[PDB]
RNA sequence: UGCUUGGACUACAUAUGGUUGAGGGUUGUA
RNA sequence: AACUCUAAGCGGUGGAUCACUCGGCUCAUGGGUCGAUGAAGAACGCAGCAAACUGUGCGUCAUCGUGUGAACUGCAGGACACAUGAACAUCGACAUUUUGAACGCAUAUCGCAGUCCAUGCUG
RNA sequence: UUAUAUACAACCUCAACUCAUAUGGGACUACCCCCUGAAUUUAAGCAUAUUAAUUAGGGGAGGAAAAGAAACUAACAAGGAUUUUCUUAGUAGCGGCGAGCGAAAAGAAAACAGUUCAGCACUAAGUCACUUUGUCUAUAUGGCAAAUGUGAGAUGCAGUGUAUGGAGCGUCAAUAUUCUAGUAUGAGAAAUUAACGAUUUAAGUCCUUCUUAAAUGAGGCCAUUUACCCAUAGAGGGUGCCAG
RNA sequence: GGAAGACCGAAACAGUUCUGACGUGCAAAUCGAUUGUCAGAAUUGAGUAUAGGGGCGAAAGACCAAUCGAACCAUCUAGUA
RNA sequence: GGUAUGCGUAGAAGUGUUUGGCGUAAGCCUGCAUGGAGCUGCCAUUGGUACAGAUCUUGGUGGAUAGUAGCAAAUAAUCGAAUGAGAGCCUUGGAGGACUGAAGUGGAGAAGGGUUUCGUGUGAACAGUGGUUGAUCACGAGUUAGUCGGUCCUAAGUUCAAGGCGAAAGCGAAAAUUUUCAAGUAAAACAUAAUUUUGAACGAAAGGGAAUACGGUUCCAAUUCCGUAACCUGUUGAGUAUCCGUUUGUUAUUAAAUAUGGGCCUCGUGCUCAUCCU
RNA sequence: UGAAAAUUUAUGGUGGGGACACGCAAACUUCUCAACAGGCCGUACCAAUAUCCGCAGCUGGUCUCCAAGGUGAAGAGUCU
RNA sequence: UUGAUCAAAGUAUCACGAGU
């Protein structure tokens, strides 16, 4: 009733949350019967309140689930698809940064050598 | 007789009736609208009545 | 009809209910012109085909 | 095992690797 | 007086004219942005009162974060919990149904499975 | 060990796997790369020609692509990758020599950048990929090691080197606590520069007239050689009519 | 006894004559009487198959969606005159 | 582009007009009327720069005829009542005379349609007359399956592992070759064994195919709901040829026992022999 | 000279199992009885002189099923 | 002569034994 923030309910646990939410889809069925009884109540306009209501429930214990599986696949190489960062298709195919900057042994060798200098040819 | 969802089973609405009001059922006889909405039609048990839960629920 | 699909029905279930009057509160939102409902199929006059 | 409801998987082509293999192919030791 | 012809007045039909214009046409500039991690496209659903358009995926005219700092508005209701935030922008968190790129086999079949785990009744 | 009488160990060739990990098939369309390829037309007919080495094309990419570092030009007192523009030039040439087509070198400018292999000699596989164990931090298709754990690899991987070539020696000269590259790096008591949202509205709603529906109009506002105020702000838009 | 691409004829399928109706129709081919066949080279549905310089044709250059001595559609194309 | 220290809500453009003139003309000025926000003269330079035609384009309108051709097939209605502002309809109900005439103008299904279905209302529009009615309009409703169908099978055919071919896209493919190109089996060793050539899938609400019928019920559904009596498919459970000669019951005859016999032996108690029904 | 496959059934076969008689029994038992379950999708209505196609409430077209009495050879034609 | 056949019988040598 008064508005149920994520702001609040990021401290609750994932036991406490899935009973405040069925405390919600149980309030939400009683509010659809109420919308074609003809709600004598000019409305419990609920039914946009307390949908969105559980909307906000199931990301708070959906980011919950999902910070959670990142540090158990930590320092674990093959992270799953869906935790793999998306970027593109495109650069996802492409020569990771440091493997475009590989050097050939001719290319270390006369990088070093001769130094571009910093000269002024000026009369 | 309930609206349900269209991808309802006839073996979900057993147990989604059950799970909601303490209910055993009998015998669901489902059907589409041509609304394209599903409508299934929930005869309970003998020991069970049907306006009883219809005030517990609230269709008056 | 009488036997038709899955897939038909759940079509014309669509066009059943885009055949529909303006509600009567539209009209007065600032700036509708939504005079009538434009695209009202109508069974014997137009069918479907589509 | 009998059913229900949920999930996860099972397409082809290919690269490297793994694993089991096939051959009056080619040799070798018994 | 009928009726006809001629003119202006008045009334109708009709939508020219002119005057406008969140649209176009052209030219130029800064950019590089891309799908098997399921694209583009398609279907169907979703609002208290909604047909379309727009928006969107069972979390469904939204959406975490974040900015901004009192609205939305056709009515109704709520909100006003602005000090721990309305509505809008923004968007990096989550999510994204049936499809098409079904990835089991397939059709004007919402058809039929194989293996695996779990829940329930078997028991 | 091979009368097709069994087994072993290799190798080659080749299978299968719901094996572990990976790629592949977009669709867009203006530009770009490769194909494939007409006829309308014009020739005052028409058949080569012309359209056009083009519509339709139709496979493949990128932010550009393709090209590109001479098996080039030229004949000079010589030039020097490619691409693009100007000119050569509607020229040499092609052509039922008809209709018609049609380039380049040189010059001028834009921008400029060079290079890597294979292969004798280079004379201890000096080599890669994972694999598990640490370590390094990060969403590293990583680094440092390790077992030298498989495997690849002499049917050759690496270093050196490249047509305009080299490699070693003598050798001369200079010289060598050294610099270059790179990640961390706080550079600068935030320092510059750039992007972006910004952020301030500077200054009259000051007086009368018409609208009497509305001033944004019209008349007025000491002097400062006469102008109410600001102006690095008289762009534009909103505001009941033309608003710094 | 009950054969036959035998007979008269209903349903159907066809379309002979009236050159009847009609001919800004009831109809972009129909209405009416008169006729032709009727147990078969029969009439029909549904699924299929054949695609455009192609198909199909007991053959009329017939038919291939009111389109056929070459379908229809978009483009070349604002063809040329 | 410059200029007129132009005009303008104290009324711009446009439009009308027996306002008044100017020009030889194209044209132009001006008053009034309406109108309600922009506009002009001059000097340059320009253009998507002047309409009567094009069976011109696009919209509007006339005569005809504003009410003329016409609303004539399918035999036919008439009374009185109720409605209602209004009734030849279909509006209804009672009489009613007729038609279709079982190869119906009847009752149901296929394809097609897509809510037309059915109640309650109802103004315009539509219903080529009307309309109180309506396949219209407005708003509420309505389609219930283990047995009816699909789904399952294969037909003609789609032809579909690339062995192949083609620059590709793709292919008038009864392939005819593609290692196992197999569909496979509780099958032993030292690639389960004689074996199968085609893979794979679609393709029929008329062919093939498991099984249900009756009495009732709604404003609307019925082999689908309710009533009552059955069935098929699947899994599971419990009874069911099934205890012998003899002798436990029973002195034996018999009796449980779906049947016994057999030698031996002291009879046999001992031995031995046997049930996949008759 | 007049469909194929799914599905079904029988019988034949070798090997293997069932198989004691003082019985205890058994019986995917191809007998009888009992429990339990059966999902998905279609289902209204018209089927045409007014729900379909022919631009339309168009005399055209569009596959089937049921079928009364009379007279008569007759699902004819007239009447019901 | 409009039957019937699949899946080893025999054989030898070894396993030549296991349980016992």
């Amino acid at each position: 009733m008064v508005k149920v923030k994520c702001s609040e309910l990021r401290i609750k646990d994932k036991k406490e949350l899935t009973k405040q939410l069925d405390e919600l889809k149980n309030e939400l069925l009683s509010l659809r019967v109420a919308k074609v009884t003809g709600g004598a109540p000019s409305k419990l306009s609920k039914i946009r309140v307390v949908r969105k209501a559980i909307a906000r429930v199931y990301i708070v214990m959906h980011q919950k689930q999902k910070e959670n599986l990142r540090k158990v696949f930590k320092n674990k190489k093959y992270k799953p698809l869906d935790l793999r960062k998306k970027k593109t298709r495109a650069i996802r195919k492409a020569l990771s940064p440091r493997d475009a900057n590989r050097k050939t042994l001719k290319e270390i060798r006369k990088r070093s050598v001769f130094p571009q200098r910093k000269f002024a040819v000026k009369a | 007789v309930f609206l349900t969802h269209l991808r309802a089973n006839k073996n979900h609405v057993r147990a989604a009736v059950r799970k909601l009001y303490d209910i055993k059922v009998a015998k669901v006889n489902v059907l589409i609208r041509p609304d394209g909405q599903k409508k299934a039609y929930v005869r309970l048990a003998r020991d069970y009545d049907a306006l009883d839960i219809a005030n517990k629920i609230g269709i008056i | 009809a009488a036997h038709k699909s899955f897939r038909i029905k759940q079509k014309l279930a669509k066009k059943l209910k885009q055949n529909r009057s303006v509600p009567q509160w539209v009209r007065l939102r600032t700036g509708n012109t939504i005079r009538y409902n434009a695209k009202r199929r109508h069974w014997r006059r137009t069918k479907l085909k589509l």
